């Protein structure tokens, strides 16, 4: 081990003298004299057997001249199937208050990505029980998908729809990264995986646990986390997938919430670096950080890893370079809008905004193809009139135009659905809608077996059954 | 008729309105793009100098 | 501008469909016994 | 603030006078590592633009010479640098491979292979930042480049010489313009002996990710189209220098097409990733910006890059090189530094929109922005006679779309250019990776122009082209080979054609 | 806790933290508590001013990259404990003044992203006779 | 980088410049000494007037002239030097030795090429300014100078800035702007010994004439001259927009209280047409009185008359070049205006060069 | 500035607004400072209305009905009521014109024009460049004034009768001298 | 008193202040004088050019905050002396152009709430013909 001095301190960054062996870049130090474990990466290289490091915890309390530690080799998180229901922090230390992580082995956070002729697999087709998200942007089992979406919109709902109508049945593991997230939702999601089953926490007599079973691992580096931990705890998680993926041939879920913290958790620190800002306030290296991110993300000819990102869209403004550099790293798309959310039109899903490479006539047949190209013609028919009514009115419209408008919105209404994690906001039930009872419905109402019904029928339901149920319903109550 | 032709004029009289609202928001959008590009530029150079 | 011609749509739209609503779910069981629970 | 040569384990020697300058001009030690930078101090003689090597195997780039020091940008990690590493020049200037052992092979922004199918052979090495022809060499465009699509090889046309940008939004089918403008160059280079009427192609991806870049290349591998094209791969874990570097290699691979007598068509996916690490680079060289961060060397940057694409005259050998550059805009403003910059580089554009991806229009370009600067003088006659027809039609139905809504109290005389604009706008309509020839071309948008559609149902006219096509080729290769060898439409040729499109009309039956 | 305009900068910077930590002694002990930051943006105009008169290097609108670190310490310490830690409480109830009505800015979005709910107050609304003037289309919990 | 003239060696005296061409000397007269803005693209018959007027003023002004490109396209500028070679502005012929003999010529070219990195695209105009003031100075002529882009400089000045560390101005640009603009425009003046005219393209972006690239520069230009697709797709050629071009030239004071007049009567009608034309759009020209009906008559009369050929085009049309006096000019829109040559047809004034060929023309097509 | 238990300090500070942005750093800075406001406005100068105060982006602490009266809170209220009610059809106004509007916006309109230009008062250092006497205005009669526009007790006269007449008995007498 | 266009900046941030003090003897004299400078705008371009290359901090369209001071300096000075100082007096016709008749802008604004009065002039008016194209309603005095 080299022994180093701590020269300096500067919120989050630490500037350290060695006398003799400087660390390479990205290594890992432990402070020394400290009330609890403190831990620093190194990020340059200044001379004069001088580093610049960022610190995972507060600096509060920190002296200059104290001791420094080198490991030899970056932060190391523990791996296995003992991380298996369990809470890590960034750097492998548990902080669910149930015992140490008795691993056999630990990866290093920073790796390299897999190379081109490591390449994908078929691109598989994911079931959600989402109607929209079945029918105009199906997911890929092993392919990455971007939920983008401001605030108030259900975001980390739709996550954890997703987890139940995916994790659940998937025979795999799984993986969810909270970065700069909240803490109530923390704590919800893993109350809600030990109540259901993706995590079984067993206590024993002797005081030890027992999570056997739980096909999922959590990772949090939540907001109270300062930058470093928000940016490494990505890596962390990843690693923790990729052990599953490289050895143990698995495939594998993985869920990140709010990624975009991890770029303004390095725009944090980039000036304190010493690097000049880039445009609007973000740092230079946002494009090469977030691809060795991406690019580890990635299926295999060992395992897959299917990955899910929510990306926050601060003011709605998809012309941000976070987003706007994270479009281009994604195979679906999924886009929410809150003049969408405002009509309570839940999932508030945009689906002239949400693509798939998954899409295709050759992968999806054309009965599925066809049908929603319709679908997206009749609805940019309807968004191409809403001029035209706000200013002359319907009675300008021709019978024709007034047939679209009806379908359309009719399909508006029908695209939405209950899922069984918002009965603590609407109370009613949740609903599996498959994709062949999706195609049958859209396919209907595009070819007009069902003008004469009414439109608050198609409102919160998961098929055509249904519709007509709600509409002799208020034919009753109408006579 | 009498309708028909109030309706016309209308139409011009709005249009027209919509001609000078489009003139009058155009130099707005100019006058708010340079200020933006000038407040960018200036917090570059204040963070570029600021090392 | 954008607001007042959004509200003024969406309620345009809603007061006409509510309307033919009304009108489909009148002729709705004449048309279409089989559903009519009346006969079951 | 110290430099390097003040440190105090020099000035310990200097100051005990030991004159050990005698490290030569070829190494030099690391001072400073970051964000994937290095500082030297040492070096005097090394050149701009020059390679070195470190002592654990791995290449840079030295950029920034100065009066005490070296920077150097690094092609790779700096885990592997630190210390006062001994950093050693090469003293060749950074360069790339040419020649026909490219063609069907993915490389890097060094002419790495990243296929894993073996090495490269390579009698040729040339350098990667040269000098643009000038204008005497040059040649006028008089020779076109793509058949595939009918709105572009009519509306839009792009020559052997060009520069089109290819310009739009996220999604919109940039990547499949491109994979079509690749694909249909198949029957050219199997329906010929010579490497002069052929045409060779190279794609450059900067930003790109590797899981649909290989998707591409499968894509072309089920159509054997690698075996006239070749790939230059600077994605986005390959770092910022691999991705400012890799359209200089693509245009010196193509370069030897230039020079040699052939033609290639070169396709920069994402220069807006090219200018980005070249500004990622510049703000950690600590270089002076501009607006948005960029420095002001990216006009001249996509100038260097851009002035190579050429029509070389017949003293040079008559080659050329078109430049097909591809952009996204994040909302359609073209008003932003890049944007402008190129569009002021090029030759011409091709502005694809998302409101018209949706409405069934694919390609979902807009030509009443989409511009060409060369213009018919990339185009054979045959395709004239009806562009120069088509172009006013669709610009009165441009001139009279919105009374769509309103067409039933209006007359005819606006009626009828409602019908032919939608009766052509359907007709544009293509499928994904299906491109036609130019003599079907030259065919289907005579039986759009003259009337053989206003008729008909709108959604019928994918069957119509469809069958019609099938008919033709199954019947009238004789006009379709007189149309490609003579590159014109004779009254002869035009009498047969709608002998044959009544004859079409006669066994076939539409709805309306 | 009063830190006005002539009190300084740090006093600012600190009534907030202050006020969090007089309000933990009620969360820990069995008790419950609610703490009202009045004037949210004058903490981090003060932040500001401190990080550049320290030759600190700026960010955006002329702060610091460590606002959502500025904020997340102080609204991460709001908490609802459990029946072993005593079963108290701290609700927060921040304040913000936007300008023009623009929540697209910096730190507006920030408090937003990092809050369970938003009450919107308008002037179309106060003066319209609509008092308080609460939007209850915007505002969420 | 040589001084401007001082204030001793100025011509006080302003004059028009006779160019030859009819809607220019007409509504947009230019001047010696001046500067005319050239808002064109292609399609428009740019390239041609370019060598009209090099051509026109080479033959009756005796003067000679300066083409600076400042960072055009290398095709570009291929295609203008045959273009010159073609239309005999350059003369490039072969001796035995095998070297060139450019002979009696009308025109240099200094290019500074897309390629070349800034401060080229900056010391161009410089370069040109000074080969076009040594014709001035010591020959005593009266020259031209022609810029291919006006906004390249700046972009080229910023760029400078920008490597040197100048703190950037409100949009970008450099602080060196105006004052570098007015170095450059300043020497572009006329002296005791001869003149040097100018037309500089420039390119407004963003269709933002406020960025201080054209409000600097537009306080230098005496004149405008607007280019349309929407005339020359009406086949008229030069393709001048005779109202969105502008001269500080046109007041009652340089050329008498007739050309003023006639000029203003002129705007007049085409204004009254315009109107006719949207109203005509929407109720037929069914609709129109008799004095209605005579004005879109003289409107496109006059729109027509306004056309001419072209010398240099000549080779590519075969139809001869026509050139037209301004006192011409002058008789032939007062009587148009008038309402005399109403009983002539429309098709007569369409590419015809004064009233007697048109009179021969209609004389010629009653047959 | 601070009242005291010793004395008091009553101030007026006029504050500028650099390229009539109001939300430049300085005044959104001194707005948190203050107990009343009153913010001038060149959209209203340019109509000849003196002093231009916009009554809407104007504010203060004493409106509250414990310390005017509630007939003064209510017509005040009302007053701004009104006024965001007009501003409110500012763009269909100006798009398509009055004609579109209801009659309850009609008479909306009428009267905040008229409450506009009731709001305007000439004053006595104006003389010199407007040549009309200065007019001091008592506050019950304001609201007298301000009570009887919006119950409709003056909207038989015109609109510009209420320019520059400080209380209505001016503004009947004017009506009355241009109904010649 | 000629600064021009070629000349340099520090020789146009000058020729008005030449100007003033040449007046001064006038106005000190008991004589009566006007000075007229026309361009403004152009000094204040050229403040702005001086100061960006001694690299000081740009501020609201890149112009320094010495700009108002700059222009205060100069015309400050046009006076009417009294009748123990001679009883001179001088003028000042300062001269403005603006973009696209904007005078909500920041240098129009400085020297308006400098001076005593405002003659407007218009290119519709100047287009249409009425020159001198003097409007009315926003001159002032
Ligand atoms: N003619 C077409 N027919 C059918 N589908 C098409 C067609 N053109 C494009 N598509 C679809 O458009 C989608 C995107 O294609 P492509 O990648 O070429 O566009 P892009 O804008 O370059 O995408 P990106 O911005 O992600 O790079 C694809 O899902 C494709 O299926
Ligand atoms: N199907 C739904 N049913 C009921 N409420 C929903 C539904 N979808 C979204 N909500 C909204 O989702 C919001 C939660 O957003 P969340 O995903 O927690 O954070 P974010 O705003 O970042 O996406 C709730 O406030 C709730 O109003």
């Amino acid at each position: 081990t080299n022994h180093g001095r701590i020269t300096q301190v500067i919120g989050a960054v630490v500037d350290v003298h060695f006398d003799e062996q400087l660390p390479p870049i990205l290594n890992s130090l432990e402070v020394q004299g400290h009330t609890n474990r403190l831990v620093l990466e190194v990020a340059q290289h200044l001379g004069e057997n001088t580093v610049r490091t960022i610190a995972m915890d507060a600096t509060e309390g920190l002296v200059r001249g104290q001791k420094v530690v080198d490991t030899g080799a970056p932060i190391q998180v523990p791996v296995g199937v003992e991380t298996l229901g369990r809470i890590m922090n960034v750097i492998g230390e548990p902080v669910d208050e149930c015992g140490p992580v008795p691993a056999k082995k630990t990866y290093s956070i920073h790796r390299a990505a897999p190379l081109f002729a490591d390449q994908s697999t078929e691109p598989g087709l994911l079931q959600t029980g989402i109607k929209v998200v079945d029918l105009l942007a199906p997911y890929a089992k092993g392919g990455k998908i971007g939920l983008f979406g401001g605030a108030g919109v259900g975001k980390t709902v739709l996550i954890m729809e997703l987890i139940n109508n995916v994790a659940n049945k998937h025979g795999g593991f799984s993986v969810f990264a909270g970065v700069g997230e909240r803490t109530r939702e923390g704590n919800d999601l893993y109350h809600e995986m030990m109540t259901t089953g993706v995590i079984k926490r067993k206590k024993l007599e002797d005081g030890k646990f027992d999570f056997t079973g739980s096909k999922a691992a959590l990772v949090y580096g939540q907001m109270n986390e300062p930058p470093g931990a928000r940016a490494r705890v990505a890596l962390t998680a990843l690693s923790v997938a990729e052990y599953f993926r490289d050895e143990q041939g698995q495939d594998v879920l993985l869920f990140i919430d709010n990624i975009y913290r991890f770029t303004q958790a390095g725009s944090e620190v980039s000036a304190l670096l010493g690097r000049i800002p880039s445009a609007v306030g973000y740092q230079p290296t946002l494009a090469t950080d977030l691809g060795q991110l991406q690019e580890r993300i990635t299926t295999t000819k060992k395992g897959s890893i299917t990955s899910v990102q929510a990306v926050y869209v601060p003011a709605d403004d998809l012309t941000d370079p976070a987003p706007a550099t994270t479009f281009a790293h994604l195979d679906a798309t999924t886009v929410l809008s809150r003049q969408i959310a405002e009509l309570g039109i839940y999932p508030a899903v945009d689906p002239l905004d949400s693509t798939s490479r998954m899409l295709a006539p050759e992968i999806v047949g054309q009965e599925h193809y066809d049908t929603a190209r319709a679908t997206q013609k009749l609805l940019q028919d309807y968004k191409s009139l809403q001029d035209i009514i706000a200013i002359l009115g319907m009675d300008e419209l021709s019978e024709e135009d007034k047939l679209v408008v009806s379908r359309a919105r009719k399909i508006q209404r029908f695209l939405s659905q209950p899922f069984t994690v918002a009965e603590v906001f609407t109370g009613k039930p949740g609903r599996f809608v498959e994709l062949p009872e999706t195609i049958k419905s859209a396919q209907t109402i595009l070819r007009g077996e069902c003008d004469d019904l009414p439109e608050m029928a198609f409102y919160m339901c998961g098929g055509l059954e249904e519709v007509r149920s709600k509409a002799v319903k208020m034919a009753q109550e109408a006579a | 008729a009498s309708e028909q032709s109030a309706r016309m004029s209308a139409m011009d009289n709005a249009s027209t309105n919509a001609g000078e609202m489009i003139s009058s928001l155009t130099l707005r959008y100019n006058r708010a793009r340079q200020a933006k590009i000038t407040t960018e530029l200036v917090e570059i150079i204040s963070g570029a100098n600021a090392l | 501008s954008v607001k007042f011609m959004d509200q003024k749509r969406s309620g345009e739209e809603t007061v006409y469909f509510k309307k033919e609503d009304e009108a489909l779910l009148r002729n709705l069981l004449a048309n279409h016994p089989e559903y009519d629970p009346k006969y079951s | 603030k110290i430099s390097p040569s003040e440190m105090s384990r020099l000035l310990e020697e200097r100051i005990a006078g030991w004159k050990t300058q005698t490290s030569t001009e070829e190494v030099g030690r690391v001072v400073s590592v970051g964000d994937g930078i290095a500082r030297l101090f040492g070096l005097e003689g090394v050149q701009a633009g020059e390679l070195v090597e470190f002592q654990n195997g791995m290449t840079g780039m030295a950029l920034n010479l100065e009066t005490d020091n070296v920077g150097v940008v690094i092609f790779g990690d700096d885990r592997s640098v630190l210390e006062g590493d001994s950093v050693k020049r090469t003293g060749r200037i950074v360069d790339v491979p040419i020649g026909p052992g490219l063609l069907g092979r993915v490389v890097d922004a060094l002419g790495n292979p990243i296929d894993g199918k073996g090495p490269i052979p390579a009698k040729e090495r040339r350098r990667v930042e040269l000098k643009a022809p000038g204008i005497i060499p040059r040649k006028s465009v008089h020779e076109p480049m793509m058949t595939g699509l009918k709105c572009v090889d009519a509306l839009v046309p792009v020559g052997r010489g060009q520069r089109e940008l290819i310009i739009g939004d996220r999604q919109t089918g940039k990547t499949a313009v491109a994979v079509d403008a690749i694909i249909n160059q198949k029957e050219i280079n199997d329906s010929t002996d010579d490497e002069s009427k052929k045409l060779y192609c190279i794609y450059v991806a900067v930003g790109q990710k590797r899981s649909t870049v290989a998707q591409i290349v499968k894509a072309l591998e089920q159509r054997d189209a690698m075996k006239y094209t070749t790939v230059v791969a600077a994605t986005a874990s390959e770092a910022a220098p691999l991705q400012f570097l890799a359209p200089y290699s693509g245009c010196a691979m193509g370069e030897w097409f230039r020079d040699s007598g052939r033609h290639c068509v070169i396709i920069y996916d994402d220069l807006s990733k090219q200018a980005t690490a070249y500004r990622q680079m510049s703000l950690l060289l600590r270089r002076p910006p501009g607006r948005e961060a960029y420095p002001g060397d990216v006009f001249y940057l996509h100038s260097r890059l851009l002035e190579r694409a050429a029509k070389m005259g017949d003293k040079s050998g008559g080659g050329s090189l078109t430049a097909l550059p591809v952009i996204e805009t994040q909302a359609g403003d073209v008003s932003a530094y890049i944007p402008t910059n190129v569009i002021s580089i090029t030759d011409g554009q091709i502005f694809l929109e998302t409101e018209l991806f949706y409405k069934g229009i694919r390609p979902a370009i807009n030509v009443g922005l989409s511009v060409s600067r060369v213009g018919s003088a990339a185009q054979v006659k045959a395709m004239k006679q009806v562009a120069g027809t088509m172009k006013l039609e669709l610009a009165q139905y441009r001139e009279v779309a919105a009374f769509a809504q309103f067409g039933s109290d209006l007359d005819a005389s606006t009626r009828q250019l409602l019908t032919r604009g939608t009766a052509l706008t359907e007709l544009l309509k293509q499928r994904q990776y299906s491109p036609m020839k130019n003599s079907v071309q030259v065919c289907v948008l005579y039986c759009g122009v003259k009337g053989y559609l206003d008729p008909l149902d709108p959604k019928e006219i994918s069957r119509f082209e469809s069958l019609f096509i099938d008919y033709i080729n199954a019947n009238h290769q004789d006009i379709l080979k007189t149309i490609e060898t003579e590159k014109e439409l004779s009254e002869k040729t035009e009498a047969k054609l709608r002998a044959a499109v009544d004859e079409f009309v006669a066994m076939n039956e539409f709805k309306k």
